[PDB]
């Protein structure tokens, strides 16, 4: 896997 | 919202899946007939692909069809090699079937694929 | 074949535009009811996210039905937010809707959705 | 985008 887009 | 978190691999992992409802054919939903040979896709896979298959599904009349003919011109291999291509990103793109597969692209409306067969031709040359 | 060229962007565009015609709900085939809200959706993208939408739709009688009724206990803000989770790999995760995330995760068998709110919960703690 | 994979 997760992050930030 | 924009607080949203992404997944990276969502999209790989929902394309590899839809391939494996292909292979599977599991809620499969259209015949594409190239002359000789049948494929067996899901509409929706085709036509977030292709501007040709977009605009046959979008058609009132053409929607509602479970079997589509392709042009006679149109090479099943290549065509083949293209659907490939829809389901998993991977094109093999081999000199023995470029031009076909070119030909397919633009008939298809996939110019992504037009320009690297131009790109892979022009560098020979 | 190990030949193969990979278009990187490929499977980014192709959920990018399963959501375009979601939102324009084309060849939607399916409306899942959430107590009182309902929601159109393509059963193949359901398939590929979720393990409950893939057992119900290789039943032989549940892959014929038009509309699928969840659980009372199942929250449509939460199934709502998953729903985009599939077609778009973003999740709208907040505070005030985490544990009903998380609930219809475990209920749509979700298995990575349902590991990054166990680890956010944690954090919190 | 192109790459070989
Ligand atoms: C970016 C491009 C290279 C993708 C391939 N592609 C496509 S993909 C079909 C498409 O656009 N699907 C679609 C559109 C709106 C909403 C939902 C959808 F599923 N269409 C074309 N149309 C005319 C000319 N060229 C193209 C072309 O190259
Ligand atoms: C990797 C995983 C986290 C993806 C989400 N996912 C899925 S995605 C549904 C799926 O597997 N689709 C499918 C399978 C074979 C062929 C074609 C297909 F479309 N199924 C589950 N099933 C039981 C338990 N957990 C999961 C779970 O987490």
């Amino acid at each position: 896997a997760w992050v930030i887009p | 919202a924009d607080s949203c978190i992404q997944f990276t691999r969502h999209a790989s992992d929902v394309l590899l899946n839809l391939n494996r409802l292909r292979s599977r054919d599991i809620l499969t939903d259209v015949v594409i007939v190239v002359s000789r040979e049948q494929f067996r896709a899901h509409k929706t896979v085709l036509m977030a692909c292709s501007g040709l298959f977009y605009s046959i599904f979008t058609d009132q009349l053409k929607c509602n069809l479970s079997v589509i003919n392709l042009d006679p011109e149109i090479n099943p291999e290549g065509f083949c090699i293209l659907l490939d291509f829809m389901y998993t990103s991977r094109l093999n793109l081999r000199e023995g079937n470029i031009m076909a597969v070119m030909a397919t692209a633009m008939y298809l409306q996939m110019e992504h694929v037009v320009d690297t067969c131009r790109k892979f031709i022009k560098a020979s040359e």
